[PDB]
Formats: structure tokens, C-alpha cells, sequence
């Protein structure tokens, strides 16, 4: 019996370029 | 207040236990379950309305909504002879409903 | 967690019940949901209330509120509960447990309790 | 630091939004190349203020919602995601779901509005 | 929408009420607002409380709250009202009615009512 | 609670008709009136204290704020022989007050 | 789809505020062309968002207050405007109001504020 | 208008901060330097929007915290600093203070958060 | 501001209550927090109620509430408690008050005083 | 309400004095002590807990938390002598509770 929670500043990246 | 309606439940093994709450007011999905054997203190089988409780067999379930709420055992193995409570967590005053007894 | 009930079994309505927890495997300063519940064989279990051992903060019961106190001792890593005013109706089997709820766990511990007659 | 929980438990790094949240904002051709590369972070950044708004969660770190957890999604433990599972293997674990949780957060929201014009509380 | 209370009229001091209102124009599945009011020479006019059609949840006045409830059958569009502890001083005349109050609008519909003594 | 003072008006065709409602508690311009003709369950004439609802005629007015609210009728014809009942709609025990009744002199 | 209730009456109109506010925010003649073009965007955005902001409406789509409709704006049963019009035809009918409106409704959040400075708890 | 409470004192001049809000939004190389500072000033805009956001201010013009003032930041009388003080006096004396006083807020956002995850309603 | 009070020094239980205070040095149109306390031997002091004299809304302390009203005059810039039920238990004098609390002050105001005989 | 302890107090002159105050629920730091001479209203003297009021000497000072507050002074002088209270003021009943009385030996 759970439900999603939403997260701001969480600490993932993924490759990027710029 | 909450009502738990059979009162004295008696079932040979391997029968499948029903056990039921009524709420007066919406527990607002945070409906736990405990079960008393003789002698002892509660514990915990459910947590919330369907989350099981840590170190719980899968043959404990349940389900519910609103003020409506039910308990389930499968099997129904000897071992399980207790009186089950209902206990609402969504207001103050944490009521704990009269717990039923189940005899095998 | 384990939690040890103790105290007077038996008391008279002019006296103060006092019943004592000790708590091991934790400290007590450092969670929520100290608490104090009971049963009696008339009534289903009912909640007493509980103590923040962080912070000190409380929450009872309303229809015992006038009467009941619940406090802590960090330095004795040990709670206690007392009744101030003590009726016929206060006979029960009184139990210390520990509620952890939050958004990522729940758990309760509970003592073996102690039964006291008035 | 900045990225020092990238290594640590759920639980445990939800405990550091704040430093990651504070590290977004901090010759022709060249000129042009850098402000392109300051405008599109702001529009990043907007981006995602937007949808957070539009789920209903606006100035907070932390937003609880109304939409069940799918065990299609992941079927794991509460135990098992907050203790023994870092933001990276859940990003990579639940990637396949990011736009379908984010449409269920918005249908969410927009009948939490439908349910607020009534003026009847809805009891 | 139209409305047509129903249920006996004769009730005995140790039996419960029960009245079923008919729903006609609408579903009460995807409507809010359904209710019980009563009329009585000593009370012009008491609520009694609400049902949302489409949760199935509801809300009573706090006076009468601990001996009643309402539900519905959406399969036949008809709702009730049950009253347990039913007593002298519960006889009323029983309305239902359907309230609509959004921010767009606003808007009542009375059946006619029918007349309890207990 | 809230109570109507009027509790009996009698007056000529044509003639202007006050009735009163007095909450002990502000009702934040959540107020209704009703008029139950004889015979009949209450039908609603003015909501959120001065609205006028659909079908009611231009003769029924009214006013108020807080606690203190009216509702008149600036020429009482004479098939306005009812009840009149003020309703609270910002708590939710919706309230009735008793209602006063208007006859036709 | 995004404008597809642009005929569509008010009240059903605004059962779909969100898909037209997530639409928003999505040679060096050409390159600088395009920044200034990316740039209006962002303040025309952000513009708007302050004076939800001001108004006391921040992070909402719909947002009711305090200011009174005044009879000379439009003069029109609520029913008639939710029911019989379109908000294009809305906006025809208000625009000479649109200022006076803004204005008002800053001045009901300022004294919102002052009366928050009560500590009686505003009664 | 638009900084004519400069000389006010600091209760009066709170009086009006919403006219302080509203206008802080609005040949190769002229273009460049104009886009220059259009970003410029947005990114500083959302700057300060992003720290309301993580002290837990957002949208509001005068907001309330859990950190107690300290007397070695300013020990003044309160009816000192708000009847016989401008904003700009004000701001000069506590300037070394203001990122001591930026960290507490922070912190306290934090732990506030951590409270609202024990869901015994309690802090 | 000075603030004075004044009325029946002893009233019967079938009679109304009822104080004036007068307000010298402010408007009563302007301010809030203007209040009546109560003490008698049996109660240190008890609070009765306030008036804004902005809205000209009130607060009363609950347990009052059935029996007792607060208003405003601005002709004589004074305002006033009633008592619509008197009983020989609410013998006590009556002060007027006024209770400036805002974000950036605090302060009060009271007046001298009236024992009122029931 | 709330609970002052020392219900007399007798103090030499010269002598500081202690009072306390347990309140029934957090007071949230919204209390305040006030002084009532005898024939006289009574006279704000701390507030917010610590916070001491205009015109009110620096021999006064108080403190505490949560449901357990003081008032203290640092010596007491013959002027000083009143009936001492405690007063919450963080919900809308607000509440004194029974103030006690400092005497001078
Ligand atoms: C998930 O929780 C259950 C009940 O506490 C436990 O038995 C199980 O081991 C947990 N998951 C894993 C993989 O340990
Ligand atoms: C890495 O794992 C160890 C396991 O013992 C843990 O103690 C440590 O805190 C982890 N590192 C981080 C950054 O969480
Ligand atoms: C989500 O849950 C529904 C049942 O409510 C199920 O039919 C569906 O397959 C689940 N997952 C996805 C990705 O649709
Ligand atoms: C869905 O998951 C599978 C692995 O089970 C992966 O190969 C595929 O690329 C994923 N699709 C998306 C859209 O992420
Ligand atoms: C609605 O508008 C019509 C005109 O089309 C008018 O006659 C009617 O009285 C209005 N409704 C109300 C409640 O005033
Ligand atoms: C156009 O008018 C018809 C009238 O019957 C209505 O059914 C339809 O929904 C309207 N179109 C839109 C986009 O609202
Ligand atoms: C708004 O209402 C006022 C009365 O409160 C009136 O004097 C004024 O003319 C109305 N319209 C406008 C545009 O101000
Ligand atoms: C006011 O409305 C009329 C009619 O629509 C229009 O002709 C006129 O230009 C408008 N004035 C303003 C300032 O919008
Ligand atoms: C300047 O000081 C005088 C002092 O009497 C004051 O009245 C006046 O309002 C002040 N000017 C401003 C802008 O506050
Ligand atoms: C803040 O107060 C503490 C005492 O509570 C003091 O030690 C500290 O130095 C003060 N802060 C600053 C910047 O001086
Ligand atoms: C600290 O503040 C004083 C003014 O009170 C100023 O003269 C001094 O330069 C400041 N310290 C630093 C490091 O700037
Ligand atoms: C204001 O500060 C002065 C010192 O400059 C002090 O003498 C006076 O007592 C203070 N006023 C208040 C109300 O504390």
C-alpha cells in the first residue's frame, strides 16, 4: 500500500554533452 | 469507535479465516492489524491496510477502504489461535477495536 | 529494542500510580513514540500516550489527560508513566511500547507489561 | 558536499537535496556560445519547476502525491529501496516508467482541482 | 432530477428506521450532495446528513452522528437513511433532498417527504 | 445557532415585508433563505445572502453581513403565505433558524 | 489537445488549464535572432509567475480571492458566463477592465499581509 | 513609487514591498550586450526565488522562521529597529551576518523536513 | 489610551449586565484587541472577550459564549459588555482592556475597574 | 489551565525571589507574567517568555520551555510586593492561571 513520493535535488546524472 | 463483528470464530484447519472491522469514520487507508495470543504482548501482522508486517507468513492479508476493512488468514494453521485487533492510525486517539477470537 | 514494565501491582485511589520502563538495545533521547497503552479484560486495548525523548513533547489521551503525566529520564535511558488520581475503572494490564512509524518503516516493541489492581 | 550522497543509500542521500538544489543556478562566436549554454539552463531549470507545480508540489524538496505504486514499476521492498539501493540504480531501475508516472501525476492533480470547486466538502 | 421518499411510518421505540429514497433524472453514482433533513413541531428543520454518490463516503450532523448512517444502491438510483436507537423523540417528518453547491452553481431538489411516529 | 426575531408579520397586498436572521457566529456570506408555502418541502429563493436563484421574482431581496442578515419583499403579494427559514452554509452543521411566518392582512 | 478547447464554453474550457500552460516553456543574424526569441520566452514567463505570486495565487491554476466582481465589469448571470461563453469571447468583453482588476488584486493581498501581522488571530 | 520608501523607516517602508517586486522584471555587439544583461538579470531573479524556495518562503513577501535571533548579530531594541531604523542603516550594520544568518535558515528548512517523515505528527 | 468603565453596580439574575468603557486617546474605529476580563475571589482572573473595532467582529472566550455579547459605539467612542443571564456566582470586577499584539510590538492598556454585585 | 506552584512567597528583603508556572499543554513560548498590586489593574512585566516590557526594571527576568516557565528576580525590594500571574497566550481562550503572592519580610 504505497504511493509515489516526488523528489527535488536528488543526486543522479546521466552522460550529457554540452 | 470500531466495531469488530465476529466476535468468536472457531474453524478447523486449513480452513481460511475472515475477520472484519467497522469503522465509525474513515481510517483514511491506515488500518493496522495485531494478534494476541494467549500470555503475550500484540504483535503486529499488518501494518497498513495491506502491507505486511516484518517477519509475517504470506498467508496473512487484508484489505479495505473507507471504514470497511477485513483480515484474512490462510491455512489456518494450529498455531493460530489469538484474539485479532483492529487499530485506526489516521486521527488522535488511536482506537483499537475490540479484538475477536479465533479458536481452532 | 526491549522494554521492561515495573512498579507497585497493587494501589489505593489516594495514591499516584507510578510505573517505570526501562528500555534496552537504545537510547531514549534519541526517538519518538515512547509510549504507554493498556488493557483490561472489560475494554479493548486503549492508548495512555506517548513522549518525544528527543524533544519532550507529548500527546495523551483527551480522556485522561486531566490526571496523567508521562515523562522521561535520558540519563536512566528509562520512562515512567503516573496517574494522579486513581479509580476502580483504572484496574488494567499497562503496557510500555515503542511506536516507529514513518514515511519508510513502521515497526512497533512491546514490554511484557504489568498488571495493576486498585 | 555537492554529489557526496551519489554513493549513498536512498534514505540517506534524500537527506542532502538541498546542496544539489543550490548547484543549478550557481569574440562573437564565443559570446554566442555561452549565452546559449547560460539560457538553456534556466530553461532546464524552469522546466522542471513547472512540473512540479502542475503535479501540485511547489516550494518543497520533499512532495508527497495521491498515485499508487504500481508493483509493475518495481516490485521491491521499502526496506529494500531506502536502505540497500542507491539514486543511480533506482534512476536506471525505473527508467522505463518516467513518463507514465509523470501522466499519472498529473491526472492526479488536475481531480484534486475537479474535487475543489465543489464547495459541498465532498464528506 | 426527481425525488420520492419511502419506508413504513409506524415504528416501534425499540426498532430501527429505515427509508428509501428514489432517484429520478440523474445517477446517484456520479453526484454529490444526497440528503436527509427532518421537520418536526419542535425543530422547523434539522439536517441529518450527506452521502457523495460517486465515493460512497459521508458526513453526518455531530448531534446525530453516533446513531446514523446513510448508503446507497446506485444499481436502482435509490439511497437510505438508518437510524439504530430510535426513540419518542424522533418523530419527524423525513425529507430527501439533493444538494448542489460548486462555484458555478448552486441549487436544491425536495421530494415531498414522509411522516415517521415512533 | 441563529434565530429570527419576526416571528409573526402580518401585512396588506402590496405592502414592504423585513424578516431578520442573527448568527452567534459569522456566517462569511454563506446564507440562504427559503420559503415554504403551505403544503409543501422548503424551496430555495436567495443564496450566498443576496443571489437570487433561478425562477425566484424580483420582489425578493436582501442583505446582511457577518451575522446580521434580511430578507424582504418590496410589495407582498398576496400569494406569499409562508414560512420563512434562514439556512447557514459556512460550518458544517448547516443550520436552520426557525422560520417566521408571513400573513396576508 | 493543447487549444483544443479554445471553443469550447468556460466551465468545460477550464476542466484543461494544464496542457496549455506545459506548452509554454518548450550565421550570426540567425543565432542572435534565435536567443532573443528564447530569452522573450523566459520573460514573459516569468512575468506572469510574479504576479501570481503578488497576488497571493502562487503555484495554482485556479485561485480564488477576495477581490468583489463589480457589476460594471460585466454584468451577466454566473450561469451565462460558465455555460453560454467561450473564454475568447470573455476576454473580448472584460478588456477594458483587465488593469483595474490587477490592481485590485494587489491591493487585497497587501492588506492580507497586514492583517497577518495581527498575532490576535485576525478577528 | 519605486524606492520612495527608501527613506522610510523599516515598519513603514514593509509597508510596500510588492512596488519593490514588480520592477525587477522587464549592430552585433550592442546585441550581445543587451542579451547580456537580460539574462543576466533573470538569472539574479531566480536566484533569490530559489532561496525562499529552500528556506521555506516561497511565495510570499513577508515570511516567518524557526531561527532565533541572535544578539551578537545585532542586539538593538525591536522598537529600535523598526521605528528609528531605514532598511539601508539596517542593512549596513548586519552585513557581516548575512550569510551566518542565509546557513541557519537553511538548516532549519532541513530539519523541519526531517520532522514532517515522522508521521507521529509530532516535531 | 485610558479607559474607563462603568455601569449598574448590582444587578439581578432576571436583569442584563451591562458595562460601558469609554476610550480616550485613539480611535476605536482603528484599533483591535479592545476586551473585557474578568476577576473574581474564586477565579484569579478570567478572560471574557474581544472586539475588532476595524470589522467590528468578536471573540468570546466559549464558555461565555451562550450569554454573552460585545459592541461597539463610535458616537461616544466606547464600547460595551452584556450579560444576558445573571446568576449570583459571576459576582466580579470587570475591567476593561486593550491588547496591542503585533509582529513588531506589545503592549497593554487597563482600566481601573467595576465590581458588579449579583 | 496551568499550575503556579508557589502559592506564598516571604522573602527578607534583599533576597531574590523564584516563581513557577506548569502549564496543561506548550504555552510555544507565548507566555507572559503580570504584577497586580493591591487596588491596582494588572501590570505587564515579561512577555514571549523572557521578553521584558517597557518601563519595567532589569531586576525582573524569566525563563523556560515548553510547559515548564519561571519568573525571577534578582533581589526583591518593599515596591515589590503584588500577586504574581501567569498568563498563556497561544490559543484563542486565553488563560491566566492563579497568581501568587511575593511578601516582604
Ligand atoms: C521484504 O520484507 C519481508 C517482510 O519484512 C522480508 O521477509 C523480506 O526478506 C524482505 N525482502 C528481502 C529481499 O529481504
Ligand atoms: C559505503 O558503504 C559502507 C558500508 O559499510 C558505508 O558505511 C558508507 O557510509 C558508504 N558510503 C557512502 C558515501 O554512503
Ligand atoms: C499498473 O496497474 C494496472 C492495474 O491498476 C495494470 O493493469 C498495469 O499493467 C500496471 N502497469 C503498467 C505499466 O501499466
Ligand atoms: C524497457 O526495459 C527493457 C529491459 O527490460 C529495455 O531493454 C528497454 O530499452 C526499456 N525501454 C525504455 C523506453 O526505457
Ligand atoms: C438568467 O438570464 C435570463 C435572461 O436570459 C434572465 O431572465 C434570468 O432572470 C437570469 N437568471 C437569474 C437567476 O437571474
Ligand atoms: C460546439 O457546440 C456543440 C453544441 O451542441 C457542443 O456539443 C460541442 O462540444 C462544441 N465544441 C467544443 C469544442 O466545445
Ligand atoms: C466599482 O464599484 C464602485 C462602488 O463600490 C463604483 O463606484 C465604480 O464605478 C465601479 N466600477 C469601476 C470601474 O470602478
Ligand atoms: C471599452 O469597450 C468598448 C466596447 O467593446 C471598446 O470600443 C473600447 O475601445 C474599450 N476601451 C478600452 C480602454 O479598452
Ligand atoms: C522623514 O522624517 C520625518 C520625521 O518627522 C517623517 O515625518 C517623514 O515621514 C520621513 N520621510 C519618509 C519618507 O519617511
Ligand atoms: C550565536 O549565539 C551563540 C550562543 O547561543 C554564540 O556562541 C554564537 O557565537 C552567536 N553567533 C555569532 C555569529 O556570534
Ligand atoms: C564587520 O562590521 C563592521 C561594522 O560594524 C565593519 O567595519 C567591518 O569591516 C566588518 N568586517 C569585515 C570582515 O568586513
Ligand atoms: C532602547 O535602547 C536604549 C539604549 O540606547 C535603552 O536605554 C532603552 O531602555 C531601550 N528601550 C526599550 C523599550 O527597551
Amino acid at each position: 500500500n504505497l504511493w509515489v513520493t516526488v523528489y527535488y535535488g536528488v543526486p543522479v546524472w546521466k552522460d550529457a554533452e554540452t | 469507535r470500531m466495531t469488530q463483528s465476529p466476535a468468536i470464530l472457531s474453524l478447523s484447519p486449513g480452513e481460511r479465516a475472515t475477520l472484519s472491522c467497522r469503522a465509525s469514520q474513515s481510517v483514511d487507508s491506515r488500518l493496522a492489524w495485531y494478534q494476541q495470543k494467549p500470555g503475550q504482548s500484540p504483535r503486529l501482522l499488518i501494518y497498513d491496510v495491506s502491507s505486511r508486517a516484518t517477519g509475517i507468513p504470506d498467508r496473512f492479508s487484508g484489505s479495505g477502504s473507507g471504514t470497511e476493512f477485513t483480515l484474512t488468514i490462510s491455512s489456518l494453521e494450529p498455531e493460530d489461535v489469538a484474539v485479532y485487533f483492529c487499530h485506526q492510525e489516521n486521527d488522535w486517539p488511536w482506537t483499537f477495536g475490540q479484538g475477536t477470537k479465533v479458536e481452532i | 529494542v526491549q522494554l521492561v514494565e515495573s512498579g507497585p501491582g497493587l494501589v489505593r485511589p489516594s495514591e499516584t500510580l507510578s510505573l517505570t520502563c526501562a528500555v534496552s538495545g537504545d537510547s531514549i533521547s534519541t526517538n519518538n513514540g515512547w509510549s504507554w497503552i493498556r488493557q483490561t479484560p472489560g475494554k479493548g486495548l486503549e492508548w495512555i500516550g506517548y513522549i518525544n525523548g528527543r524533544s519532550g513533547s507529548t500527546r495523551y489521551n483527551p480522556s485522561l489527560q486531566s490526571r496523567v503525566t508521562i515523562s522521561t529520564d535520558t540519563s536512566g535511558n528509562q520512562f515512567s508513566l503516573k496517574v494522579n488520581s486513581v479509580t476502580a475503572a483504572d484496574t488494567a494490564k499497562y503496557y510500555c511500547a515503542f511506536f516507529w512509524s514513518t514515511y519508510y518503516k513502521r515497526f512497533d516493541v512491546w514490554g511484557p507489561g504489568v498488571r495493576v489492581t486498585v | 558536499g555537492f554529489l557526496g550522497a551519489a554513493g549513498s543509500t536512498m534514505g540517506a542521500a534524500s537527506m542532502t537535496l538541498t546542496v544539489q538544489a543550490r548547484n543549478l543556478l550557481s569574440d562573437t562566436h564565443w559570446g554566442i556560445k555561452q549565452l546559449q549554454a547560460r539560457v538553456l539552463a534556466v530553461e532546464h531549470y524552469l522546466r522542471d519547476q513547472q512540473l512540479l507545480g502542475i503535479w501540485g508540489c511547489s516550494g518543497k524538496l520533499i512532495c508527497c502525491t495521491n498515485v499508487p505504486w504500481n508493483s509493475s514499476w518495481s516490485n521491491r521492498n521499502l526496506s529494500e529501496i531506502w536502505d540497500n539501493m542507491t539514486w543511480l540504480q533506482w534512476d536506471k531501475e525505473i527508467s522505463n516508467y518516467t513518463q507514465i508516472i509523470y501522466g499519472l501525476l498529473e491526472e492526479s492533480q488536475n481531480q484534486q482541482e475537479k474535487n475543489e470547486q465543489d464547495l459541498l466538502e465532498l464528506d
